């Protein structure tokens, strides 16, 4: 949760996930698994993030 | 041998006209593996060439 995020210091993210084939050649065998391609973090509601507990937030650039 | 006669009068009733198409079929032949290379047999499962 946002709050255990906040009192241990981690990262409130979710996880992605992605379905990767894997051809061998040599054997002609598709080998298909769910990868875990790492951590996204998430936004809360007020727009902030939580990262290694520190809240953070992404201004807006103009150019 | 491979037969370069692919049986597909399967595919359709052959008409007695046939209009000029942009479209175009065409029968591929394929070996599936390379001179010289491998062909590993599974137990229990036939292999394709």
């Amino acid at each position: 949760k946002e709050r255990d995020a906040v009192y241990e210091s981690l990262t409130y993210s979710s996880e992605l996930y992605v379905s990767a084939g894997l051809i061998w050649k040599t054997n002609r065998n598709m080998q298909e698994q769910r990868i875990f391609i790492g951590n996204i973090p998430l936004m809360n509601s007020l727009g902030t993030f939580i990262v290694n507990g520190i809240y953070r937030v992404v201004i807006n650039q103009i150019l | 041998e491979i037969a370069d006669s692919i049986n597909l009068a399967t595919l359709f009733p052959k008409d007695l006209f046939r209009e000029k198409d942009n479209i175009q079929l065409r029968v591929f032949n394929y070996i599936l593996y390379g001179n010289g290379k491998p062909t590993r047999g599974i137990s229990d499962t036939s292999i394709q060439l």
